[PDB]
C-alpha cells in the first residue's frame, strides 16, 4: 500500500482545446514532466479529497475519456470585448487563486467542463476575471474547485438539483422565492451524472466499495528500491500479458503470479473502488462528486 | 378500504398561489394543526388552489400506537475466560529475584513472555514466590519466582448492549404521502421532530405514558430478540453485579480490546510449582437473557421488540388521543388546470357513527385518467376527496356520522361539473 | 488462612466424543480449559453463610 499519487489510469490527459500548450509535460501524466494542472493537486494538507481519491480520475481526464461532453466554447477568451459566455458562471465563484496562471476550469449548468483561456502574453489576476500583463508563467490551468472522476454509465438525466431552504445558488434559478432572500457565501457540494445537469448536494452522503478492480493495484519492478511500472501489462488468469508479475493474496487471487519467475510486484492500492452517492433517497453511481464556494441565496422573511 | 377521516381545510393565512405557464403552483409556508387518527383511520390536509377542481391531498396513515423507550447509559458486556501462562525460573537467573517478583508491576512485561507482544488484548503480569534448592528445581537456597502472563480471550461469539430506560416515549409510526406521489414512512414520539422534503412534522398532544422504568434494565441482542431484567441499572463495574468485564463496542468484546473496563484484581490464581489454574467468577448474561426472554408481560402491558428499526418498544390497550403539527417550508405544489372527469357509484357502507374509528365507504370511480375527485354535501358537514385513476377502480375512505340512519345526498365533481350521488347504510354505536 | 465464601464446586469427569476422559471441576461461575473448548457452571443455589469468622 505504497502511496503513489502520480500514476493516472485510463488516458491521463489534462488539456483543453484552444490552449494546448501543455501537451508535452502532461500527455500523459507520469513521474517525468512538470504540469501546473496536476502539481497543485498534490499539496500537503490542502486538497484532502484528491489525496483520499488518489487512484481516481479528475475532470479533464474524464472529458478526454469520451464519457462526458465539453462546453462550447470550451475556453472562453477573457481578452475579447463584447462580453463572453464565461462571465456569469465564473464571476459568482468568489474564490482565491494564485497569479501566473492563464486558465481555470469549472462546471457550468449543462454538466460540461467550462474553462477560460489567456493568450500570450496575459496572466490571471487574484480573482480570475480579467487578464493582465506579467519569472516563469504557468501555462496550465488552476482547478478552482476540488472534485474527482470515475467510470460510470448509470442513467440519470431526469434528476436535477434537489435542495431544501435555498432559492438560488451559484447561478442556476431553482425554486421561485415570492418573499425575500438573504445573500450569503457558503460552501455547498455538487454532483454530476451521465449526461445531466449540475446537481448540487445538500446532505453529502458518500461511500467507497473496495472491490477487486484493475485500477486498485500498483505493479513494481524487480532489480536483482521498488519503483512503479504499470498495471495493464500484468497477465491475467487465462489471458496474456507482457512481463510476469506477482504479489500478495489480492493480486494473485485475481491475476496470475509466479513469485520467483515473475519480474514485477503488484501490491494493493489504498482508497479506491466503487464510489456511489445517495441523492433523492436512492443510491446512484455518479461520475464525480465535488464542492465549491459560491454565492448562496437562502430564504428569508 | 380505510382512508382519510379527519378532513380539514387549510387557512388562507399561509396559502398562496402563482400562475406560471398556465399552472397554478400553490405554496404553503407556516404552521398548521391537524387531528391525528386512530388505528386504521387517516388524516390529511386538503389544499385549495384558485378554483374548484384544483385540490390536492396530504393523507397520513397511522400504523399503530407504540410506546418506545428512551436510552442513555449503556455498555457492552460479555463472557471471558483467562489463559494463565506460568514459567518458574530459579533465582539469580534472568529476572527471577526474591525482591522483584513480589513487587511486580502489572504494566511491565516479563522477559519470560515478552515474545507475545504488546498488543491490545487484555493482559496482566503477576509474580508469585515458590521454593528454592533441589527440592523443586533450582540451585540456590533462595526461593524462586513464578512469572505469570495471563491474557483474556472472548468466549461468546456475540456481544450484548445492556441499556436502560428513563421514560416510555409514545411513538406513532406514520406513513406520510406527499403531494407528487412519493410515499415516505416516519415516526413521531411524544415531542419528536422529523424533517421531510416538504417541511417537518412533530407531535404535540400525548396520552399514554408509562412512568416507572428507572429500576429496570434491558438487554439488546443484534439480529435476535431482546430481553428484560428486574433490577436497577448498574454503572460501576464491580464484582457480583452485571457488568464486571464491560467494553464500549462489539469489536472490543469479540476481540477483547484493552479499551474495555474491568474490576481491579479479579482473576484468581493457583500456583502449583509449575502448574497454574487461572479462572474468574463473572456472571453469565445469557442466564438472565434466557430466563427473561421476550415476550415478558408486566402488570398489564406487553413488552416486545420493534420491527425494522432497532429499539425497545411497548404495547398498550388504550385509545389514540394525539394532535399532529404540520409545517411547510415553502413547498411548491403544482396542478394542471385542465382536469379530467369521471363518474362514481355507490357500493356499500359498514362501520360506526360518533366514534374514532368512523365508518368505511365503498365507491367505484370510473374515469379516463389519473385525477382527483371532490365531493361535498349541502349542509357543510362532511367532504369526500378520493384520488381518481384510469378505468373502473374501487375507492373510498373513512366517513364519520352522527346518526345510524345515514341518508344524505352527495354531489361529487371531478373537473368542475357536479353530479348527484345518494348514499345509505346502517351503522352501530361505537364509543 | 480463611474463607470469604463457600464456592459450590462440582468435580466433573467430562468424556469427549472419541473417548478421551478429562476430569475437571466447576464452581459457582468459574471456567476451565478443555480440549473441546470450555465449560462453566451456570445455575448455583447452594451456599453456606458465615465463613469470615472461621
Amino acid at each position: 500500500e505504497d502511496p503513489h499519487l502520480r500514476n493516472r489510469p485510463g488516458k491521463g490527459h489534462n488539456y483543453i482545446d484552444g490552449m494546448t500548450q501543455e501537451d508535452a509535460t502532461c500527455k500523459p501524466v507520469t513521474y517525468a514532466g512538470a504540469c501546473s494542472s496536476f502539481d497543485v493537486l498534490l499539496e500537503k494538507g490542502k486538497f484532502p479529497l484528491f489525496q483520499s481519491y488518489a487512484h481516481h480520475r479528475t475532470l479533464l481526464e474524464a472529458v478526454h475519456d469520451t464519457i462526458i461532453a465539453k462546453a462550447d466554447p470550451p475556453s472562453c477568451d477573457l481578452q475579447s470585448a463584447h462580453g463572453n459566455p464565461c462571465m456569469k458562471e465564473k464571476l459568482v465563484m468568489k474564490t482565491h487563486c494564485p497569479n501566473d496562471y492563464q486558465s481555470a476550469h469549472y462546471l457550468n449548468n449543462d454538466g460540461k467542463m467550462a474553462s477560460v483561456k489567456c493568450p500570450p502574453k496575459y496572466e490571471l489576476t487574484e480573482d480570475c476575471n480579467f487578464c493582465r500583463q506579467m519569472a516563469s508563467l504557468k501555462k496550465g490551468s488552476y482547478p478552482l474547485q476540488d472534485l474527482f472522476c470515475q467510470s460510470s454509465e448509470d442513467d440519470g438525466s431526469k434528476l436535477k438539483t434537489k435542495m431544501k431552504g435555498v432559492c438560488e445558488v451559484g447561478v442556476q434559478a431553482l425554486k421561485k422565492c415570492d418573499g425575500q432572500l438573504s445573500t450569503a457565501h457558503e460552501v455547498v457540494p455538487f454532483a454530476v451524472f451521465k449526461n445531466s445537469k449540475k446537481v448540487y448536494l445538500d446532505k453529502l452522503d458518500l461511500k467507497t466499495e473496495e472491490n477487486l478492480l484493475p485500477d486498485s493495484f500498483v505493479c513494481f519492478e524487480h532489480k536483482g528500491e521498488l519503483k512503479s511500472f504499470d498495471i495493464s501489462q500484468c497477465p491475467k488468469i487465462g489471458g496474456h500479458g507482457s512481463k510476469k508479475c506477482t504479489g500478495d493474496a489480492a493480486f494473485c487471487s485475481a491475476y496470475e503470479c509466479t513469485a520467483q519467475y515473475a519480474n514485477a510486484y503488484c501490491s494493493h492500492a489504498n482508497g479506491s473502488g466503487i464510489v456511489q452517492i445517495q441523492v433523492s433517497g436512492v443510491w446512484k453511481k455518479p461520475l464525480c462528486v465535488g464542492y465549491e464556494r459560491v454565492v448562496v441565496k437562502r430564504e428569508l422573511s | 378500504d380505510p382512508g382519510c377521516s379527519e378532513l380539514i381545510q387549510a387557512s388562507s393565512r399561509i396559502t398562496t398561489c402563482s400562475t406560471e405557464g398556465v399552472n397554478t403552483k400553490c405554496r404553503l409556508s407556516g404552521t398548521a394543526l391537524i387531528r391525528a387518527g386512530s388505528v386504521g383511520a387517516e388524516a390529511c390536509l386538503m389544499l385549495k388552489g384558485v378554483k374548484e377542481d384544483q385540490t390536492k391531498f396530504l393523507k397520513i396513515k397511522t400504523v399503530s400506537s407504540e410506546l418506545s423507550c428512551r436510552e442513555g447509559q449503556s455498555y457492552w458486556t460479555g463472557s471471558f475466560s483467562p489463559k494463565c501462562l506460568s514459567s518458574r525460573r530459579c533465582h539469580l537467573v534472568g529476572e527471577c529475584h526474591v525482591n522483584r517478583c513480589l513487587s511486580w508491576r502489572d504494566n511491565e512485561t516479563s522477559a519470560e513472555f515478552s515474545f507475545v507482544g504488546e498488543s491490545t488484548t487484555m493482559r496482566e503480569n503477576k509474580c508469585f514466590e515458590q521454593c528454592g534448592g533441589w527440592g523443586c528445581g533450582c540451585f540456590n537456597v533462595n526461593p524462586s519466582c513464578l512469572f505469570v502472563h495471563t491474557y483474556l480471550q472472548s468466549v461468546r461469539k456475540e456481544a450484548l448492549r445492556v441499556f436502560n430506560c428513563i421514560d416510555w416515549v409514545h411513538k406513532l409510526t406514520l406513513e406520510i404521502t406527499d403531494f407528487d406521489g412519493s410515499v415516505s414512512t416516519i415516526d413521531l414520539g411524544a415531542s419528536s421532530s422529523r424533517f421531510t422534503n416538504w417541511g417537518s412534522v412533530s407531535l404535540s398532544l400525548d396520552a399514554e405514558g408509562i412512568s416507572g422504568s428507572n429500576s429496570f434494565s434491558f438487554i439488546e441482542s443484534p439480529g435476535k430478540g431482546y430481553a428484560i431484567v428486574d433490577e436497577p441499572f448498574s454503572e460501576i463495574p464491580r464484582q457480583g453485579f452485571l457488568g464486571e468485564i464491560r467494553c464500549n463496542s462489539e469489536s472490543s468484546v469479540l476481540s477483547a480490546h484493552e479499551s474495555c473496563l474491568r474490576a481491579p484484581n479479579l482473576i484468581s490464581y493457583k500456583p502449583m510449582i509449575d502448574q497454574l489454574e487461572c479462572t474468574t467468577n463473572l456472571i453469565d448474561p445469557f442466564v438472565v437473557f434466557e430466563r427473561g426472554s421476550l415476550p415478558q408481560t408486566r402488570n398489564d402491558k406487553t413488552f416486545a421488540a420493534s420491527k425494522g428499526n432497532r429499539g425497545v418498544q411497548a404495547f398498550s390497550k388504550g385509545s389514540v388521543q394525539a394532535d399532529l403539527t404540520l409545517m411547510f417550508d415553502n413547498f411548491e405544489v403544482d396542478f394542471v388546470g385542465a382536469a379530467v372527469s369521471c363518474d362514481a357509484a355507490f357500493l356499500n357502507l359498514t362501520g360506526c357513527y360518533s366514534c374514532n374509528a368512523g365508518a368505511r365507504v365503498c365507491l367505484s370511480i370510473t374515469s379516463t385518467g389519473t385525477g382527483s375527485l371532490s365531493a361535498h354535501n349541502k349542509d357543510g358537514s362532511l367532504h369526500i376527496v378520493l384520488p381518481s385513476e384510469n378505468g373502473t377502480k374501487d375507492q373510498c375512505q373513512i366517513l364519520h356520522f352522527t346518526v345510524p340512519e345515514v341518508e344524505e345526498e352527495f354531489m361529487y365533481s371531478c373537473d368542475g361539473d357536479e353530479r348527484p350521488l345518494l348514499v345509505k347504510g346502517t351503522l352501530i354505536a361505537i364509543d
